[PDB]
RNA sequence: AAACUUUCAACAACGGAUCUCUUGGUUCUCGCAUCGAUGAAGAACGCAGCGAAAUGCGAUACGUAAUGUGAAUUGCAGAAUUCCGUGAAUCAUCGAAUCUUUGAACGCACAUUGCGCCCCUUGGUAUUCCAGGGGGCAUGCCUGUUUGAGCGUCAUUU
RNA sequence: CUAUCUAGCGAAACCACAGCCAAGGGAACGGGCUUGGCAGAAUCAGCGGGGAAAGAAGACCCUGUUGAGCUUGACUCUAGU
RNA sequence: GCUUGUGACGGCCCGUGAAAAUCCACAGGAAGGAAUAGUUUUCAUGCCAGGUCGUACUGAUAACCGCAGCAGGUCUCCAAG
RNA sequence: CGUGGAGGUCAGUGACGAAGCCUAGACCGUAAGGUCGGGUCGAACGGCCUCUAGUGCAGAUCUUGGUGGUAGUAGCAAAUAUUCAAAUGAGAACUUUGAAGACUGAAGUGGGGAAAGGUUCCACGUCAACAGCAGUUGGACGUGGGUUAGUCGAUCCUAAGAGAUGGGGAAGCUCCGUUUCAAAGGCCUGAUUUUAUGCAGGCCACCAUCGAAAGGGAAUCCGGUUAAGAUUCCGGAACCUGGAUAUGGAUUCUUCACGGUAACGUAACUGAAUGUGGAGACGUCGGCGCGAGCCCUGGGAGGAGUUAUCUUUUCUUCUUAAC
RNA sequence: GUCGAAUUUGGGUAUAGGGGCGAAAGACUAAUCGAACCAUCUAGUAGCUGGUUCCUGCCGAAGUUUCCCUCAGGAUAGCAG
RNA sequence: AUAUUGGCGAGAGACCGAUAGCGAACAAGUACAGUGAUGGAAAGAUGAAAAGAACUUUGAAAAGAGAGUGAAAAAGUACGUGAAAUUGUUGAAAGGGAAGGGCAUUUGAUCAGA
């Protein structure tokens, strides 16, 4: 809103921080069966919800 | 089968009184000393107009008998009552439009 | 930042998001003996805070980075 | 390889504070010099050093104002035992082994006797 | 109206974040969580609503100390240290 | 006669059945009794050389201490190979600590990272203003302490 | 401006199997059955006769010992007073 | 002239059109006050400090809601010939 | 007859290939089915005697998943509209630049904001997916950068209202009520300074708190600066609040100022309790007056355009913040 | 149609499901209204509709009697194995 | 002595074997939907070992063709097997307003038995 809340800018923060692709060094690993970042979220596609 | 709109004005949730604009109360004084055995003497200051009532309010300042200080109190206004006018409330005022007897 | 020190004479903090501007002038100047204008304070979209130091014009803030390490 | 706690534990108060003071400015070197170096692993080593030097000194801390309750009822409850809540809140060993003087005399009287059948 | 033009007025949000559970189930009128019944002292919760305690019950986070009081108990709650 | 349509076969597709797998579930039985104001469960936010999660953890932050084992960790990097050693480890064990902001949640509030008060201390001449550090201030109830109230009331002086 | 034709892109409804008629009989109005008429690949734009076309377990009517909204000195109760 | 601010007025009401924080002034005369000197931080100048959180951008025929980059919906300011 | 599992047995089959699957190839059975060959495949499985059941599908507008015909079909037609060249690129109707033609036409298709979103902002790289054509472009993808305040807001106040406490109700979760049937008080100071407190002099209480980013409200402007921030940064110039404070000035010998008839004036020019008053603080419409900005316009000092002809001409700069 | 007042509208606030709210249409109460939404009771009951999965062999019906708040159902006798 | 769909620790089964079994064998009460109470999935398998295809060549590239690794690429991370619906190519055959079917035989193709 341009007029926010701590609460809202820090899970804001939060999310900015978790919006990246997987780290490419995972899926060198051992076993992993992780493929993908599967909780990759877009401002265009799923809101937040706050 | 419905709750009836005579019924459902006891809620009073939608039907409250608009009471925002109101000057107060209208009351005499409380009946104290000074009213119980004499007279006291306020002073008409202003005849205002109440929202929600017809009858005008009179703004009556009285002196404290007990403390140095003023009593505003808000009289219903009656008829040839004027600003500046002397109001007396008490056993012993006199017969005149305005007194409190 | 660094276009920050070089021009302005304001070294450029990361400082903790507990720290208010109090703090910050104080922990400057005994972390590196430094005198503090100003501090000016900002929280960054990633949740940190960014503290714009402004030093005294006794005091140049490109040499008080080499001196901390970062040219 | 980073700090013994062992060898710390040897050291005064005054010893331990000026070496937590030596880490922190190595720590904070350490992630200036990051900021250029990519992949530095030096600083966990710091950060250990830093953790095991506090806790060096909360032990002597926490080991003195031991010493200073010692014996007389009511510590600070942070040194008193962390058992359950229900078992501190429980009757001491003293209570529930109290018996009446009835009841303390007619066992010394009748207690359960030791009998075997033998035919 | 009632369908599309209608939900074009939907910009006040009738709950925010709760202090407790974090849910947005706060009612910002209310001032109380749907979720959690915060700021009451207990946690809501229902026997009709198995799935819901299920999902915000014991074990569901990290339990923090509780996951210790197990081995706690397993050792007797002992005091002292292993003495080399 | 082609094309086209249809049927079948082979190979290729589409799709993910079947088969065989199984660190999962389900049911039965046996043993045990241990959450929390010494702050629980739950929540938010952070923490790794390179992690978004899961898991772990709390500014001592994938952990500190202690003990045991005895040479790893590993995707890369780095370190190390003294490793015949108080000593590797994303090991096990775990009795000592740390444990942000919260939460029954406790100075007052909380759609605010809002606003006080007390003590010690430090700096700015500084009991009074501002700031930093540390420690505190919820409610009900119980035992006790101290200070009190009431012609409720006793005695003495009177 | 479409429709139309092209390059690119590219759904849905619906679909027992399908698709030329006439009469017959038939669940008394057939695309199939019987008897006839006939009948030649593959198609394009239109069209609204038919597919008793599609859309929906008919909302009318009836049945159910299936309800619900409403009413009333129906039966049985009840807050209040 | 337009937009806007404002002043003095006028019309209207069985409508006469918030509250509190906060600031000032007055009444009063408590108290405190001068003579090798007392008084005065509502006069002037001079010294120090002012924390915390928000602050980018869109605000819509593509940044909000409507399953979407949806001819819908969604409050307001400025406004040239 | 067939299926999953179970007891027994065939010292059954099997990596020299179990199971599964495919096979207009063969055999047996009326049939349910059984057997064999070939191909594929890779780790288990079968005959018989018995035991057992979550044991056999074509349907249930069946469930889940997958796939068709329809069909390269319906269609991708509102919002006037595009065109030329160059550059880039493998590739250009759609990107960039230039040129042209248009539109929104200030109640905008402009410049900002509130709610909401949350990084969409900006740069670099970059086109698998997305942008119902395309794409070298993008609100996409990948990596980073970016939001600076004593003065703008929140913060403070109260509004409708919400809501603890004291009490009362309720089995109870909790409900009522908001100053009420309450012993609900701190801030001042003579003295005390055995210490500025306790005792001990004296003055004021019909009461939490929450509730507005449009109400009320202490105080900041101009110029410049970024890829992206600006009343926040830089430069200059102010202001307010809280505090500390020393000079100058003022006042006093008639101690707490003088002047003016007066309205009142000023650089000041003591003032506790208590009280009173004012501001905060207020509707709407109408015409009239005034200001500011804009519009129009004259001369002049500059720059640009037209100039076959005419046009002392058409357009444009000439500004001044808070304090 | 209306367009300066029974006006339009933002935000805040109150009223919650047999309840609210209604210048009254059974209207509106988040695409839900002659009783919202969510979960549970609940796999609610259904004389009613639909479906009900291998082969072969042998035997092989009834739509009638009586009774029923029975007439789309059951009991009963009959027919069948 | 009795209870125990919770907690902790164990042992089992004529149970289920990824549409089954808990909703969840997997970063599952997750992703996602809803203002909210709540609702709530899908998703396991290369190979013994990445030995995860060096190198050449065509292509702007994706990729192709080779080469190679491997027991196998008829295992290439779009990965065990790899059904059917549906589809391409090749081969065969038939075809005047459906197709399919029964009895019988011709023709073509194919095949067991002695
Ligand atoms: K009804
Ligand atoms: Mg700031
Ligand atoms: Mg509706
Ligand atoms: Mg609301
Ligand atoms: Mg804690
Ligand atoms: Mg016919
Ligand atoms: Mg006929
Ligand atoms: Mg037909
Ligand atoms: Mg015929
Ligand atoms: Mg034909
Ligand atoms: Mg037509
Ligand atoms: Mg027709
Ligand atoms: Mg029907
Ligand atoms: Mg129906
Ligand atoms: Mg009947
Ligand atoms: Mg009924
Ligand atoms: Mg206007
Ligand atoms: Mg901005
Ligand atoms: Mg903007
Ligand atoms: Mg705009
Ligand atoms: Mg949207
Ligand atoms: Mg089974
Ligand atoms: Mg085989
Ligand atoms: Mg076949
Ligand atoms: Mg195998
Ligand atoms: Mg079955
Ligand atoms: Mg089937
Ligand atoms: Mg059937
Ligand atoms: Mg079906
Ligand atoms: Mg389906
Ligand atoms: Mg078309
Ligand atoms: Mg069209
Ligand atoms: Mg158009
Ligand atoms: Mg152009
Ligand atoms: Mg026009
Ligand atoms: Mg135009
Ligand atoms: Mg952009
Ligand atoms: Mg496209
Ligand atoms: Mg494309
Ligand atoms: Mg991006
Ligand atoms: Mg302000
Ligand atoms: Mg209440
Ligand atoms: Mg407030
Ligand atoms: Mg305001
Ligand atoms: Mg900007
Ligand atoms: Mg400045
Ligand atoms: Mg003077
Ligand atoms: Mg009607
Ligand atoms: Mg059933
Ligand atoms: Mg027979
Ligand atoms: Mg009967
Ligand atoms: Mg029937
Ligand atoms: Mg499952
Ligand atoms: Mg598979
Ligand atoms: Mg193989
Ligand atoms: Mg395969
Ligand atoms: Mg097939
Ligand atoms: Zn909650």
């Amino acid at each position: 809103a341009a007029q926010k809340s701590f609460r809202i800018k820090q899970k804001m923060a939060k999310a900015k921080k978790q919006n990246r692709p997987l780290p490419q060094w995972i899926r060198l690993r051992t076993n992993n069966t992780i493929r993908y970042n599967a909780k990759r979220r877009n401002w265009r596609r799923t809101k937040m919800n706050i | 089968g419905r709750v009836i709109r005579n019924q459902r004005k006891g809620a009073g949730s939608i039907f409250t009184s608009h009471t925002r604009l109101r000057q107060g109360a209208a009351k005499l004084r409380t009946l104290d000393y000074a009213e119980r055995h004499g007279y006291i003497r306020g002073i008409v200051k202003q005849i205002v107009h109440d929202s929600g009532r017809g009858a005008p309010l009179a703004k009556v300042v009285f002196r404290d008998p007990y403390k140095y200080r003023l009593r505003e109190e808000i009289f219903i206004a009656n008829e040839g009552v004027h600003t500046g006018q002397f109001i007396y409330a008490g056993k012993k005022a006199s017969l005149n439009v305005g007194n409190v007897l | 930042a660094m276009k920050k020190v070089e021009d302005g004479n304001i070294l450029v903090f990361q400082v903790s998001m507990k720290a208010n501007k109090y703090q910050i002038k104080k922990a400057v100047k005994e972390l590196y003996e430094v005198d503090v204008l100003k501090v000016n304070t900002l929280v960054r979209p990633n949740g940190t805070k960014k503290a714009y130091v402004r030093l005294t014009a006794d005091y140049d803030a490109l040499d008080i980075a080499n001196r901390i390490g970062y040219i | 390889a980073g700090v013994k706690a062992y060898e710390l534990r040897t050291k005064s108060k005054e010893q331990l504070a000026s070496q937590l003071v030596d880490l922190k400015k190595e720590l904070a070197e350490l992630k200036v010099q990051k900021l250029s170096r990519p992949s530095l692993p030096k600083i966990k080593t710091v950060r250990k050093s830093i953790a095991c030097v506090l806790t060096v000194i909360n032990e002597q801390q926490r080991e003195a104002v031991r010493q200073l309750y010692k014996g007389k009822k009511y510590q600070p409850k942070d040194l008193r035992a962390k058992k359950t809540r229900a078992l501190r809140r429980a009757l001491t060993k003293f209570e529930a082994s109290q018996v009446t003087e009835k009841q303390r005399k007619k066992q010394i009287a009748f207690p359960q006797r030791k009998y075997a059948i033998k035919a | 109206g009632k369908g599309t033009p209608s939900f074009g007025k939907r910009h006040n949000k009738s709950h925010t974040l709760c202090n407790r559970c974090g849910r947005r189930s706060f009612h910002v009128q209310k001032k109380t969580c749907s979720s959690c019944g915060y700021p009451a002292a207990k946690t809501r919760s229902y026997n009709w609503g198995a799935k819901a305690k299920r999902r915000h019950t014991t074990g569901t986070g990290r339990m923090r100390y509780l996951k210790h009081v197990s081995r706690r108990f397993k050792n007797g709650f002992q005091t002292g240290s292993a003495s080399k």
